[PDB]
């Protein structure tokens, strides 16, 4: 008596096989906000009450990167609160059973696998593999 | 982070830094027509 | 309880149907909270309208 | 030419002529005229027809004139730009072109050389406003082809090198309220 | 299932409380409408309250008035309003009144409800004691020892003139000319809480305030220089400056950094 | 030295800890019995500082822009639901630090709406704002194009039927029984189910006199004007019995044997009502003639006017020899005017149950009462533009500034008045709790004697 | 409600993985409003949400659309 043998029970189990966008957001930073630290040590001079433009600010300054946003400058002394962005960052964009290809064959050593960023190493191509293995007459 | 530097760094009147023989202490003045826009953080945050 | 407190005695007459315009205005789905009545009113002296919940079109569709 | 009369907080007004540069710009400057001249005015009262028929309503809107604005942002050293129809704080940009104007030949031949010029303010070249600014600081050089240079105050700069030495508060605005009482024609 | 209007609720949530255990929702904590404003130290005094009152008033604090608050009207009540019909203070053996006044629990629970008893407290003590002036929305809210407090403790704590941060200028040059400048940007650092009002207050039903890396951040102007670390920290990097800078004074430093580019030419 | 003797700094205030250890509380140690005062004693509020918002206003427009967008709009609005109440925020808006609150604008916009909000609350119309700008009234029955003809909803074009029904009625002589003049502020003043008005098609309003209302009867009066003058007879207001009361001095409450002094003065009203000309004494606690009695409101609080005319040894002499301050029942009367339908709901109805003689106001029609606040509306026009004192008396709230600009003697004269309006309420609420009878034995005994 | 892209006006036909199981039962169930009538789709052919006109102006009371 069970109900709906019809065709959208036909559709419905044959077009949610499509695979849906996948885009990795990465976390929120909710509590620490790190564009709010632009402002952190910057001398107020007392003419325009605003900050003086510090030269070394931007030398202690820690660029902890953002999706919205290119890079966010957040000095020094505040970069371990964002220990998890600049290891998200760093990760591969994709949940890694579909990078799989590069972490069991010998694409081991052919590979930056520095916090899950399975990034090709530099790598000759094969008209300098002989270009450099000629020149030294080898 | 001084406007003093290229009469300072002739102050010392360098001749040599154990290999240098310095050949010319030029000021770059690359401060020129800096546009607020590159210290201004509510400016670079709208090109970063 | 309303009448008891401010006069002093038992209402002792038929008490008015139709509740007054400005009660139940937080509830939503009063249907019980009153009888199966509608949803008084604002507290307005605009001509009474049926507020037109789903149920009352559909008495309309009868 | 024109005027205009500053009220520095508790201070009386003083007048501010300018001289538009009503020959070689004519907008930003035929711009100014109408915003100082208070030449549209929409008085109304919602009990006699205001709201009924007409559904104009614009008169609670931004009012197209000068008067009774402010002088918002001061840079000392350097201008002291004001006048804004519709935010207080300086942001926002009114005309008698609706929004904002662009006029081409307008941006691009302008020339910030003198001090005392008086220029628009803008967010970007194609937006020109209300917004005025009178240049303190003797050049300009950065600013050629941003904005428009529509005129010079002729006169009566004591205020715009008096408005200038009053001091900022915290909020980057004027310790005390400069206030634009009352503008005109000259 | 749920009830509004329902006299419980804290009367904040009553649309967020339909959601909710029924073992929650009595406790979910009052906290504000969330567009009311902190009740700021501005300087708009009542139209007609004037000075002589406002210097007199504004003279008491804030539990400087607090405290007189409850002294009228524990005076009020127990005056017209007690002595007119009922009794509020035990009596003795003989029927003698032993305590002269109400006991501070009776008036924190007494509720000026009937317009005959607000009527008798309102136009004595918010505007006689105090010339307030009290809107009709709020006096309806405005029933209880409770509430009256805290009425006039922001229509008085909106009326201290806004401190004025006024400098002279004598002292004014002193502070630029000086070398030890203040950094001043640290207050962004601090971490933030903001969430829904009642989620981020429920949380705090308990001293859940110090606990677990959590700190009321009081701005502090003044710091403990016993054990201080921080404090002893650059103190003695601080004595280590001036004496650093004492070279530059007497001029040995020149010497010193000018012995390096000689060491550093004929190798 | 610094003493310690140990056991002495916890590290955590005692109160947040067990001999050591900082103790946990989960809403769960916590009982219900406690926020049980909630069902009288409310929770805390959060009273919102008032603000002249002038520092808001740096410009023109934005000042202006709200008079309508904020102010105006809660008047059109209390001048459809609740037309009684529109003096109630024009205080809230005026202690709240608005500046032309009782202006001699507002008012006469405020009374505008008050007058027509009537003759389209009638018409069927239940939101007087269609959108933020416009009024419902100027929908036009194109999408706005349409001159005048005005977008009728069904419940409209049902409203417009029992209004053409009360027409037709009075139109064959019958009395036109029109269904909305029994609607009150309760709704049906009858104790009736209330009639909504967009009527099923299968509960068609029966008349069995045999009128006949359609929709081929309301469609052509459709704009505005071609009901004004149709139903001109029911959607106004009728102004005429409520003319003049407001400017009167009306008590209802105060009685004749209830003065600030209960006897010594109305001793002299009874000593001069007996060694008069139509004498006759006073047992009667019946209410005197109300002009007479104010009379000696004006001749009981100032000991100065106590003895003034008490040395007079007649009638009319203490009733007639002080007309003097019979040109100052105005100046109060105006006060007894606002302070009594000013501050809460209830005061403004109480207030017209005296004047305009509402026996109960929650069941007076509606037309008996948008005339009776057109007659007040129309009279705080007259406080605020004609005389001078109108204007500071109308922005004054507390005592001591309401005391400075009009006549101090004057104030003391009526607050001596509402005190003793006042103390009449004293006489009813504590009259019923000084009763006492309660006790272990007659609590029992008076079981039997319930029994017969 | 389809809308442009240049449209303030939001409309609800999402696509995230959270809210398609709701753009389906719009598209083969349709709704049963407690009025009686059945609502956005009551027979055979199922609409197709991505080929509507876009959303124009929510409605107002008086008229149809603002």
């Amino acid at each position: 008596f069970k109900q709906g043998q019809g065709m959208f029970s036909h559709q419905l189990k044959r077009i949610l096989n499509k695979k849906s966008l996948h885009k990795y957001n990465w976390d929120p930073l909710h509590m620490y906000d790190p564009r709010k630290l632009v402002h952190a040590n910057r001398y107020v001079d007392h003419d325009t009450y605003e900050e003086k433009y510090d030269p070394h600010w931007e030398h202690n300054a820690h660029l902890v990167p953002d999706q919205q946003f290119y890079n966010i400058p957040v000095p020094k002394e505040y970069k371990d609160a964002y220990w998890w962005r600049d290891l998200q960052a760093r990760r591969v964009q994709c949940p890694t059973e579909w990078v799989h290809f590069r972490m069991h064959t010998k694409d081991k050593l052919k590979y930056d696998f520095q916090d899950l960023a399975f990034r090709k190493k530099f790598e000759y191509s094969y008209e300098d593999v002989v270009a450099n293995a000629k020149d030294m007459c080898s | 982070d001084a406007k003093d530097g290229l009469a300072y760094v002739q102050s010392l009147s360098l001749t040599s830094i154990d290999g240098a023989a310095v050949l010319s202490v030029e000021e770059e003045f690359p401060a020129a027509a800096q546009p607020y826009a590159a210290v201004d953080p509510v400016y670079q945050e709208a090109v970063r | 309880h309303k009448y008891l407190a401010k006069h002093g005695m038992d209402y002792q007459g038929r008490v008015p149907a139709s509740p007054a315009p400005g009660m139940y205005q937080g509830f939503s789905d009063v249907h019980k909270i009153l009888a199966n009545h509608p949803k008084p009113q604002r507290e307005s002296r605009h001509l009474p309208v049926m507020p037109m919940t789903p149920r009352v079109v559909f008495e309309h569709a009868q | 030419h024109a005027f205009m009369d500053i009220a520095i907080g508790s201070q009386p007004p003083h007048r501010v002529t300018f001289e538009l540069f009503t020959k070689r710009c004519p907008i930003a400057s035929e711009n100014f005229l109408k915003l100082c001249t208070g030449e549209n005015v929409l008085p109304q009262v919602s009990s006699i027809d205001g709201i009924g028929e007409p559904s104009f309503r614009d008169q609670f809107l931004p009012q197209l004139t000068y008067r009774n604005t402010t002088v918002h942002r001061v840079c000392k050293g350097y201008l002291v730009q004001g006048g804004d129809i519709v935010s207080g704080q300086g942001t926002g940009q009114l005309s008698i072109y609706g929004e904002s104007f662009d006029a081409p030949e307008e941006v691009k031949a302008s020339k910030f050389d003198r001090m005392g010029l008086l220029g628009t303010a803008v967010s970007a070249p194609h937006l020109n406003g209300s917004q005025f600014f009178i240049l303190t600081a003797d050049k300009a050089p950065h600013l050629n082809g941003t904005c428009i240079c529509f005129g010079r105050v002729v006169d009566g700069w004591t205020v715009v090198k008096a408005i200038e030495a009053i001091p900022l508060t915290a909020a980057g605005e004027p310790a005390e309220r400069v206030v634009v009482v009352e503008c005109g024609k000259l | 299932r749920f009830n509004p209007e329902g006299a419980g609720l804290t009367r904040g949530t009553s649309a967020y409380a339909w959601k909710w255990w029924h073992t929650q929702y009595p406790w979910l904590p009052n906290v504000a409408p969330a567009d009311y404003v902190p009740p700021s130290p501005r300087g708009i005094r009542p139209a007609a309250w004037d000075d002589e009152f406002a210097d007199v008033v504004l003279s008491m604090s804030d539990e400087e008035i607090q405290s007189y608050l409850l002294d009228k009207l524990t005076e009020v009540i127990f005056a017209e309003t007690q002595r007119d019909g009922y009794e509020l203070r035990r009596l003795d053996f003989e029927g003698k009144p032993l305590t002269e006044l109400p006991e501070r629990r009776i008036i924190e629970n007494f509720v000026f409800e009937e317009e005959t008893l607000r009527e008798r407290v309102l136009d004595r003590v918010v505007e006689g004691v105090f010339r307030l002036v009290p809107t009709s929305t709020d006096r309806l809210e405005l029933k209880s020892v409770a509430n009256i407090i805290d009425f006039v403790l922001t229509h008085v704590t909106v009326a201290r003139k806004p401190l004025q941060h006024e400098i002279p200028e004598a002292a004014r040059t002193v502070m630029r000319s000086h070398p030890l400048q203040p950094q001043l940007g640290f207050v962004h650092a601090l971490p933030t809480d903001n969430r829904d009002a009642v989620v981020q207050e429920w949380e705090r039903m308990h001293h859940l305030d110090w606990q677990f890396g959590k700190a009321v951040y009081e701005p502090r102007s003044a710091e403990n220089e016993r054990g201080n670390l921080t404090w002893l920290r650059e103190v003695r990097h601080h004595e280590a400056r001036e004496a650093f800078q004492a070279d530059v004074d007497s001029g040995e430093a020149r010497r010193r950094h000018m012995a390096k580019i000689k060491a550093a030419a004929q190798v | 030295v610094i003493s310690y003797k140990a056991g002495d700094y916890h590290l955590v205030p005692k109160k947040f800890t067990v001999g050591k250890r900082i103790a946990v509380r989960s809403y769960l140690d916590r009982n219900r019995t406690e926020l049980s005062d909630r069902t009288f004693m409310p929770q805390k509020n959060w009273f919102r500082p008032y603000d002249l918002q002038d520092g808001c206003f740096d410009r023109d427009h934005e000042r202006l822009s709200y008079r309508f967008y904020n102010l105006e709009t809660k008047v059109i609005w209390k001048a459809f639901d609740t037309p009684e109440l529109i003096g109630m925020l024009l205080h809230d808006e005026t202690v709240k630090g608005n500046s032309g609150m009782y202006a001699p604008d507002m008012l006469d916009a405020a009374l505008h709406y008050t007058r027509e909000a009537r003759y389209w609350r009638c018409i069927g119309i239940t939101k007087p704002f269609y959108d933020r700008n416009t009024l419902r009234a100027h929908c036009w029955e194109d999408n706005g194009l349409q001159v005048g003809t005005l977008v009728m909803s069904q419940a409209m074009r049902h409203a417009l039927m029992d209004l053409e029904r009360a027409v037709r009625r009075k139109e064959l002589g019958l009395e036109p029984n029109y269904l909305w003049d029994r609607w009150g502020p309760i709704g049906f003043i009858d104790g009736a189910r209330a009639d909504y008005l967009p009527r099923f098609e299968h509960n068609p309003y029966v008349d069995p006199d045999g009128v006949d209302v359609t929709e081929i009867d309301v469609l052509p009066f459709n704009t505005h004007e071609q009901i004004r003058e149709r139903y001109r007879d029911f959607i106004e207001p009728d102004t005429a019995p409520f003319e003049e009361v407001f400017r009167s001095p009306s008590h209802g409450s105060l009685t004749t044997l209830a003065d600030i002094p209960n006897a010594s003065v109305v001793a002299l009203y009874k000593d001069l009502k007996l060694k008069a000309g139509t004498p006759v004494a006073g047992d009667a606690v019946e209410l005197a003639p109300a002009d007479v009695r104010t009379l000696f409101y004006l001749s009981a609080n100032p000991e100065w006017r106590a003895v003034a005319d008490g040395k007079a040894s007649w009638e009319e002499v203490v009733d007639a020899m002080q007309p003097v301050q019979a040109e100052l029942d105005e100046k109060i009367d105006a006060a007894r005017l606002l302070q009594n339908t000013r501050h809460n709901a209830e005061r403004v109805r109480a207030f017209f149950e005296e004047k305009c003689g509402f026996h109960d106001f929650m069941y007076t029609p509606d037309k008996t009462i948008t005339a009776a606040v057109l007659c007040y509306l129309t009279e705080l026009r007259r406080i605020c533009t004609e005389t001078a004192w109108g204007a500071a008396l109308a922005k004054c709230l507390t005592d001591m500034e309401r005391v400075q600009g009009m006549g101090r003697d004057a104030f003391l004269v009526y607050r001596h008045i509402e005190d003793a309006i006042l103390d009449k309420k004293r006489r009813l609420w504590a009259g019923r709790f000084a009763g006492e009878s309660h006790e272990e034995s007659t609590l029992d005994y008076l079981l039997e004697n319930f029994g017969r | 409600n389809r809308t442009h892209p240049l449209s303030k006006l939001r409309g609800n036909l999402r696509r995230n993985p959270s809210e398609i199981p709701r753009v389906l039962n719009m598209m083969i169930q349709g709704v049963w409003h407690k009025s009686g009538n059945k609502l956005y789709f009551r027979g055979g052919k199922p609409p197709n949400p991505s080929t509507h006109p876009y959303l124009t102006g929510e409605p107002c009371p008086v008229y149809g659309w603002k």
